[PDB]
This record gives C-alpha cells, structure tokens and sequence, in this order.
C-alpha cells in the first residue's frame, strides 16, 4: 500500500519468533498505551491482530510521554544486516560549501513500511488490569524503533528516497547520517532556501516530515563531539578531572579524551598515563599514578588551556603533513595545505616492541598518517620530515625489513632523527678482541658475565637474579665498560647478537639503556656470532671460565 | 543457460570481509567498471538484507584499469566442490593465458549469489559503500573454474588430438601451457590455441621456463688470504648446514683458531683443513634424500632481503625440508624499491609454486603489516592471490642463504 518498497526480512534459519511474557504494569501507564497506540493505528504505524499470532514482545511506558519495546529477544532471532555507518566522517575531510542546511527527519522510523511476512513477528500486547479481561493485541507495519534491522532499512530506504531529487540536483551536496541529513549548496542562501524547501517537500510526498522553523539547526553544529562552523571545525571542550586517586577506570576514560583532543590540540601525550593500564585486572583497581605520568597530564592540562581550531578540506591545494620528534617515543604530526591552517594533528608513540630507534619509529609514523590520509581525503600527502636523505637511505638500505619510502623533503627543525651509532661490518684491526659469555643457573637464579682477550685480560663479575639471557647482555656490557674506543666483541648468543644487530636508541630495559650509551661514546664496534660449544678460538676459554 | 548448485560446506556462513579503504583515484575506475558490468548483467546492485562482504582492489595488470576481487575467505568456505600434472614442470617452455572472462557467459546459482557481495567504498565514510552481487560465474573464485570445467574441456579437446605431446593446466583464470619444442615453434602453437579460443567465442587478450628451475646449492667463500673472523663465519656457516648435511665436519678447520686469538689476524689455511672445506664443498653439491611433498601439509614460502636487489626465498612445508629455494633479482630500472620487488617476488614464487605443485603457498612476508596492506596493489598484476602472514622477527639467516 506504501509508496517506500520494503526489504525482505527473514530470521535465523530454524528460529522463531519472540514469546516473551509481558510483565504487569501500572494503570496508568495502561492507559498512555492505550492512548498512543490508537494514535499510531490511526497513523497506520500499528495494526490489532487476530489470536492466532502466537508472538509477544515486552512493551512500557516511561517519560510527554513515550512507549517502549524491548525488541531483545526478536533482535537474536532476526538475520543480520549489512552494517551501517561504523566509522563517522571526519570534519577535516568535508569540504567547504557556501550553504549548509541541518535537517532532522521526525517519526523517521515510522515512516518506512516493514516487511508483511516479517509483522507477525514484531506482536506486543498492552496490558489489562489484573489480567481481569484479554489484554489488546498489536502488531508493527512500520520499522519497529530499537529493531535490528530498522537502521539500516531506513537508510536503504532514504537513499532510493532521495535519488530523484539528487537527479535533479546535481550541484546539491546530501550527506545521510543517522537520522539527520545535511544539505549544502554554493547557490545564493534565496535561492538554496528554494532548494532546501523542494526537498522538503519531495520528502513531505514520501512521508519524512522535515523541520517547519526554518531549519532549527544553526552553526555552530554540535555534532558527535564536534564543534562546525562556516569556515572552520574544532573538538567540543575537554575536561580533565582531578583526584587524589585514580581507578582503572577513570584512567581509561582520561587517555579517551586525551586521545580524542589529539586530533586539534598539537602536543597531547598519553603514553606514560597509558603505560599504567599493563596490568589491567579491574576498573576498580587503584593504581598509583607515576612521576613520569603526572607530568605528562600536567603538559596536556596547559596544552588544553589554549583553543585550537581546524580547517576544512580544498581539493585544489595540495596536502601536506610534518612530522616532530617529542622525545621518550612518541611524535607528534600536523596535516595542512596552507602553512598554519591545520586539517588536522595526531601523535604516534607506539613502541611495536622492547627495543626500537628513531627512523624505525618515524617510518611507521609517515605509515599511519599514509592509512589516515586515505580514510580521510582518499589520497596520500607530501611529507615534510625532519631527517635528511642520507640518515635514512642508509637505514632503509641496511634493515632487513621492506619499507616504502614516500617522496619527503628535509626540513631543518631540530630535533632532527639520526642514527646514535652505527656497528662495523668489518673486524677492527689493532683493537682487542674481547671473547665475552654468561650464565646463570636457572634455579639459584645467580649467574657472572665475564671476558677474556687477546691481550691477556680476564675478568669475571659476579651476578645476582639474573636469567641466562641477561647474562649474555650483562658479558657485553662488560667489554664495551673495560675496552678502548674501538673494540671486537665475539658472543656465543643467538638471543644478544639479535637485539644489538637491530642498532637500537631506545629500550624498556636499562641494561640494554646503558649498552646504548657505551655504544654511542665508544667510535668503533664490530659485533660477531659464533656457534656455542663448538671449541672455536676464545668461546671455548671463557665458556670455561664462566662455568667453574 | 543452467545453473549448477552450489553448496558452502555444513555449517559455514558466507564471507564477512572488511573492504579496505581506497584512493578516489582507485573508487573511480570501480565506479567506471561496475557501472558497465551492471549494464551487461553480470552484476546487480544489493539491498541491507544481504550482510556478506568480499574485499575488492584495483589493479593494472597496463593503462586500463582492473577490479580484482579477494574471493580468498570465500574460497575457503566454498571449498568442497569437485587434477595437476606431475610433467608441467617438466617442459622447457610454460605460457601462461588469461582465460577469465570465459565466466562471465555462465550464470551463478541465484541461491549462492548473495555470498559474492562487494563493497566499492567511499571516501571520509560520506556515503554508504555500493554494494553489489555477481550474477554471473566471477573471476577469483574456485568455483568458476570447476564448474567451466567440461566447456574448457570441450573447446580444448580438437586442439589437444592435434598436439598430443603439449600439456595443458588450468588454475583459477589462467591456463599453462607447456612444450618441449623450440621457443618460435612454442609460440606458434600457442598463438594457435589462442585463436582456437577465440573462434570458440574465449577471449585470451607470460613465458615461464621450469627447465633451469632448481633447488639452489650452498656456495662457500674462496678467499686468498682467510682471517680468524672468516673462519669463524665459515664455522658458523657450515654449522648450520649441518643440520641439513649430515657429513659435514669442522674440526680441522676450528683448530685452526685454537687459543684466544684477535679477530683480524691471518690464518693460514693447513692442508687438513683445506682438504675438509674442499670435502665440504662436495656435501653441498648432492642434495638430500628425504625431501618428500605431502599434499595435505600446506607449503610455506619465507623470503629474505639480502640488499642490492636480491631477495632469497624457501618453499617447506616442514622445517628444514626445502622442497625448493631460490634467489630473485630485478635489475634497477628508477622505479625499483623495496615493496615493488617483494611484490614481484611473491608473484614469482606463487607461479613456480602453481606450476610445481598445482596450490599456492603461504607467505612468511618481511615487512610491516600496514605498509603491505597499503602498497601491494601498485604491483599486483596476478589475477590470484595467496594467504600471507608478517615476520617480525629479523632473521640472522640472512648470510647463511646467500
Ligand atoms: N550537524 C551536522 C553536520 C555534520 C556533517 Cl559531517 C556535515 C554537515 O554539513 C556540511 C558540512 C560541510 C563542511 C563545511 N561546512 C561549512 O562550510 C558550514 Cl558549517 C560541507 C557540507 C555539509 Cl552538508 C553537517
């Protein structure tokens, strides 16, 4: 009978259709059904149904008032649909338009027929009192609000709605979200004002009521925490609390709104609050906040001080991204097409591991910008990067890992990245070779690190609840403290040769924190593997000597 | 102008792939080339009551634009349905011949279309994506090529009698065609399947060589004057070999560095030694007995940057039983990186592997996830696609490999 075409629906294959009870109410709340209901049978939303339907869903009244249906037990019986708007735009890729009209779509699910096969299914009973006579029997011949299906076959049926005014329209932009819809044109506000009400109208023929005063939305649009105005979008206010104790919980929900101000506010960090969350047995475990994590809130505190503001999206310019170094792994980058016009900002401090260094970590920056640009703007920005050609051509060429290297211009804004130390590829010549091992039992968890040379040293330091691995870097740690500039090390361990062969600047452990350091004062080390317990050359004399 | 049911095995739904997100260049050549296979009816438009998705990508194979579909999630849930020969790898010459849009004259069973949903996406998540469905036979499922099965066979079949001794295979949208004959007469006789083809209505718009194909020997260094640390490479070399090699021996030559010695000295080379590294060097030539293909294990392919160019890679499917390993180059030509050349070598390796073994390997891939994710389309030109998987370790195999 309805203009709007249905979808078929079906449920689950070999499930039935709800029989849920409906619990007994109040009666006044009886009669606000009662009242409603004869309101939505006159509208057609609703039909009474014979006995047979042998089909019930909960119903209420809470508040104008208001019915509800609890549509649980048919939402686990009905088929899946094709999911619906997951991601949100995002501002900084809509594009600026002279004309921008807010349109909210009233009773929008009511609106759009259900399928008639599919309505025996979707059956509430509003109550007698005291279940002194039979209760009156509904059914739904619209899309039921709180179904699971009703999202998306009203968005379904809104695009086909809209397809022949947008025929006629081509200049007009219409953006479908939820149950909004946002108009905009370049046309003079007259004539984009006929435009707006043509549209109300052709929605008015197919049965979607639109906003009569005027348009009721104004800029700014505080829409999904944003801030939109004519010619630029910002976040809604953030507020950080403050307590003498935080709970899991109130941590998670703390990085949240750091996180989301990243997006405008250049310069959040979250790592170090972040970092406290390892654990995570339950929300309401209290974690003692650290020296390094109240810093870190405290520099957000004075970053949110000040406001922000991003731009809107031009394709005529070009797209540009920077990227900055803000210490202890994390970096921070902005995205723009005129120089302090921002798009948008972001930060990046994940570590991908215990150990890392610097153009590692920046590479992987450029990569999530490079997936973020695409989402966004669907192409790729040029990249101004603080790090010249040769830093990383020499990496890239020498890590082991294939990396795509966009086109990039060097920018000088120290901090600029650079690689703290390179190894040898070829053996010293005129420096000690030192034959480096360790141990450790792995029940007394007491071990030694100790080296023997050619010159004829010998040492062996003692070691406290240590691990056979630690031990293999506590031996080369040894030798860089007891060498001159330059030094040969030789080490039987598969395990240490790995984690040194990475030429790491960085690590969560303090140990390999301080081989880094050696590493970078000493000028030349060459590093080499030999097979453990093979009688080769020092290996078998300091194997010896740790093991007595 | 019959369907053949088609069943997904007992109680498997359909795919419910993410579509990952593309560049407006990318969606527009979707737009274009789903815009006219609409018109043609080999595809229809999908309403909200269809919840199965299948990833799509453009691709070049040339200045044309390409849809490639990745049918791998419902390759596997279709799987069941309903023969490789053992002398293709045999042959001196293999062609390669598209012969996909041979599918798109056969209908789909119209219960089983719903499983061939794909999304064109949109930009900034605007839009809701365009979704369609197949109608017809689509390219990339395992499906299309079973159930073409008995036409190829018919349009084939004069063409075989006539050439007795060429082998025909066929795997998903390609046919391989191998012969002993010499490179022009090769070409001649497949320009005549080609027109054979396409008299019969297939349209065919690659020349492979599993003659020189082997299981690559490990090469030792010949130096003139050795150091401590080249013995002690070659010791930690020959080790590892040992484990492959049951005869190799390193005593002689690990005397050679008895006593704390500095890593820059010379060593000369004693006759024992050089007699148990000349030995050694003949172990290496005689491959092992027990490398045996299990068709139920899967094959596995690790690949190895070696720098300048040069990429190695192993086929197992069980550790250190190589079924087959090799070395790949590409001389630099302005465009050539890092991404381009794994690209090309995983094509590379996945066609040796499909002429060999008639399936694809699975890929142990060097190289960030994302970065891959993003880029392996600029270079994708196979019409197939295999199942990969990150290596975030570093090997210290790199030497030993090369
Ligand atoms: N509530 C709301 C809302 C949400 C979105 Cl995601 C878009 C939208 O309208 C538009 C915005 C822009 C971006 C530029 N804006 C302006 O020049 C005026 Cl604020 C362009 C077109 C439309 Cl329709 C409204």
């Amino acid at each position: 009978i309805s203009p709007i075409e249905t979808v078929p629906v079906k449920l689950k294959p070999g499930m039935d259709g709800p029989k849920v009870k409906q619990w007994p109410l109040t009666e006044e709340k009886i009669k606000a059904l009662v009242e409603i209901c004869t309101e939505m049978e006159k509208e057609g939303k609703i039909s009474k149904i014979g006995p047979e339907n042998p089909y019930n869903t909960p119903v209420f009244a809470i508040k104008k008032w208001r019915k509800l249906v609890d549509f649980r037990e048919l939402n686990k019986r009905t088929q899946d649909f094709w999911e619906v708007q997951l991601g949100i735009p995002h501002p900084a890729g809509l594009k600026k338009k002279k004309s921008v009209t807010v349109l909210d779509v009233g009773d929008a699910y009511f609106s759009v027929p259900l399928d008639e096969d599919f309505r025996k299914y979707t059956a509430f009973t509003i109550p007698s009192i005291n279940n002194e006579t039979p209760g009156i029997r509904y059914q739904y011949n619209v899309l039921p609000q709180g179904w699971k299906g009703s999202p998306a076959i009203f968005q379904s049926s809104m695009t086909k709605i809209l397809e022949p005014f947008a025929a006629q329209n081509p200049d007009i932009v219409i953006y479908q979200y939820m149950d909004d819809l946002y108009v905009g044109s370049d046309l003079e506000i007259g004539q984009h004002r006929t435009k707006i009400e043509e549209l109300r109208q052709h929605l008015l023929r197919w049965g979607l009521t639109t906003p009569d005063k005027k348009h009721q939305k104004e800029p700014p649009f505080l829409w999904m925490g944003y801030e939109l105005h004519p010619d630029k979008w910002t976040v809604q206010p953030i507020v950080l609390p403050e307590k003498d104790s935080w709970t899991v919980n109130d941590i998670q929900k703390l990085v949240g709104k750091l996180n989301w101000a990243s997006q405008i506010y250049p310069g959040i960090k979250v790592r170090q609050l972040s970092k406290l969350l390892r654990g995570t047995k339950a929300l309401t475990e209290v974690i003692p906040l650290t020296e390094e994590a109240e810093l870190e809130l405290a520099e957000n505190r004075e970053i949110l001080k000040e406001p922000v503001h991003g731009v809107y999206y031009d394709p005529s310019k070009d797209l540009i991204a920077e990227i900055q170094k803000q210490g202890q792994g994390q970096w921070t980058y902005q995205i723009y097409q005129e120089p302090f016009k921002n798009l948008k900002t972001g930060k990046y401090a994940r570590m991908r591991g215990a150990h890392t260094n610097d153009v590692k970590q920046l590479t992987e920056a450029v990569q999530k910008i490079t997936t973020e640009s695409i989402v966004i703007w669907g192409k790729t920005p040029k990249f101004k990067l603080p790090i010249q050609k040769e830093t990383w051509e020499t990496w890239w060429t020498e890590y082991w890992q294939a990396t795509w290297i966009p086109e990039w211009e060097f920018v000088n804004t120290p901090p600029l990245v650079k690689l703290w130390y390179q190894l040898e590829k070829e053996p010293i010549v005129g420096a000690e070779t030192f034959y480096v091992d360790g141990a450790a039992n792995r029940e007394t968890k007491l071990g030694k690190a100790g080296y023997v040379t050619n010159k004829g040293r010998q040492k062996v330091v003692p070691l406290t609840n240590t691990t056979n691995q630690k031990t293999e870097l506590q031996a080369i740690y040894l030798a860089l403290q007891d060498s001159g500039l330059e030094v040969n090390i030789v080490t039987d361990s598969q395990y240490a040769l790995g984690i040194i062969q990475a030429q790491p600047d960085k690590s969560e452990s303090e140990l390999v924190n301080q081989i880094i350091e050696q590493l970078i004062k000493k000028e030349k080390v060459y590093l080499a593997w030999v097979p453990a317990h093979k009688g080769i050359g020092g290996n078998e004399q300091v194997d010896k000597l740790v093991s007595a | 102008i019959e369907t053949v049911p088609v069943k997904l095995k007992p109680g498997m739904d359909g795919p419910k792939v993410k579509q990952w997100p593309l560049t407006e260049e990318k969606i527009k050549a979707l737009v274009e080339i789903c815009t006219e296979m609409e018109k043609e009816g080999k595809i229809s438009k999908i309403g909200p009551e269809n919840p199965y998705n299948t990833p799509v990508f453009a691709i070049k194979k040339s200045t044309k634009w390409r849809k490639l579909v990745d049918f791998r999630e419902l390759n596997k849930r279709t799987q069941d349905f309903w023969p490789h020969p053992a002398g293709l790898k045999k042959k001196k010459s293999v062609t390669v011949l598209d012969v996909g849009d041979a599918y798109f004259s056969v209908p789909l069973d119209e219960d089983f279309r719903k499983y061939t949903a794909f999304t064109i996406p949109s930009i900034n998540n605007e839009t809701p994506g365009i979704r369609y469905q197949y109608n017809v036979l689509p390219q990339g499922w395992k499906g299309s090529p079973a159930i073409f099965q008995s036409s190829m066979t018919k349009i084939l079949e004069p063409f075989k009698k006539q050439n007795p001794d060429i082998v025909i295979y066929q795997y998903m949208d390609d046919l391989y065609v191998g012969s002993d004959l010499e490179i022009g007469q090769h070409r001649t006789k497949i320009e005549e399947l080609r027109q054979h083809l396409l008299r019969w209505g297939l349209t065919t718009p690659y020349e492979l060589h599993p003659d020189k194909w082997t299981v690559q020997p490990i090469v030792l260094p010949e130096k003139d004057s050795w150091t401590v640390n080249d013995i002690q490479k070659l010791v930690g070399k020959l080790n590892w070999a040992s484990q492959i090699y049951p005869g190799i021996k390193v005593r002689q030559l690990s005397k050679l560095l008895r006593g704390t010695k500095a890593l820059t000295e010379v060593i000369p080379l004693t006759e024992e030694a050089e007699l148990e590294l000349a030995e050694n060097r003949e172990i290496l030539k005689e491959p092992v007995h027990g490398v045996y293909y299990d068709p139920s294990k899967d094959l596995i392919a690790e690949i190895q940057k070696q720098g300048q160019g040069q990429w190695t890679y192993q086929i197992y499917q069980e550790p250190f039983k190589n079924l087959k390993t090799g070395k790949y180059a590409r001389m630099r030509g302005a465009h050539t990186n890092d991404v381009k050349q794994l690209t090309e070598a995983v094509q590379k390796i996945t066609t040796e592997s499909i002429v060999i073994w008639g399936k694809t390997p699975k890929f142990k891939l060097p190289i960030q996830k994302e970065t891959w994710e993003t880029w392996w389309t600029e270079y994708w030109q196979a019409t197939w696609i295999p199942e990969w998987e990150f290596v975030n370790t570093p090997p210290l195999v790199k030497l030993w490999y090369q």
